């Protein structure tokens, strides 16, 4: 059953964002979403999240994941928002018929780790997800508590929270 | 002319629980 996506009053900007400081590898080591659930029968797999800062300060971003047979690498342009640490999705706005996106660096200090909220306009629902990266593929129980804690302030049950399983292959 | 499908990059839209590249239908 549907989870609406939280107002964005609910999904603070990072202070002082320093996209020159964000860039680079990032590990997913915590995923939440509306649409994500635990899966035991095939529990997902650490992937990683690739940005390239741009001249006109747009990311390129890179994501990589492994599946059973190979590596799949996908590509999004993420590129100036409405405030600092707000991105959309090759820019492209909010429209009332239209498949668009939105990214917000909610929390990070750059060396170690971040959370990041995404939502789609799929459609005409909106979908979320919540990622909590990691410079390595490891990250504290603190840090992890309060992954849980903000996803679950976005009406997200624990059963809708997720930590990839650290692997090697695809994303090193 | 030519076809252009509108995809986007979701953990979720057209396939729950799994994250890669949903095209609009
Ligand atoms: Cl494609």
């Amino acid at each position: 059953d549907l989870i609406p996506a939280p107002p964005l009053s609910k999904v603070p900007l990072q202070q002082n964002f320093q996209d020159n400081q964000f860039h680079g590898k990032w590990y997913v080591v915590g995923l939440a979403g509306n649409e994500v659930l635990r899966e035991d029968k095939d529990p997902m797999k650490m992937w990683a999240t690739i940005y390239e800062l741009e001249e006109d300060k747009s990311y390129n971003v890179t994501i990589v994941m492994p599946l059973a047979e190979k590596c799949e690498y996908l590509f999004q342009t993420f590129v100036p928002g409405s405030q600092p640490g707000e991105f959309t999705l090759g820019g492209i706005k909010s429209g009332p018929g239209r498949t668009s996106g939105l990214v917000r660096v909610v929390s990070t200090n750059y060396n170690q780790h971040a959370m990041v909220f995404f939502k789609v306009v799929w459609q005409n629902r909106e979908v979320f997800w919540v990622t909590l990266y990691g410079r390595t593929k490891e990250l504290t129980s603190e840090l992890k508590e309060n992954f849980i804690r903000f996803s679950k302030s976005l009406g997200l049950p624990e059963n809708h929270i997720v930590f990839p399983v650290p692997i090697d292959q695809c994303i090193d | 002319d030519t076809h252009f499908p509108i995809c986007i990059f979701c953990c979720g839209c057209c396939h729950r629980s799994k994250c890669g590249m949903c095209c609009k239908t």
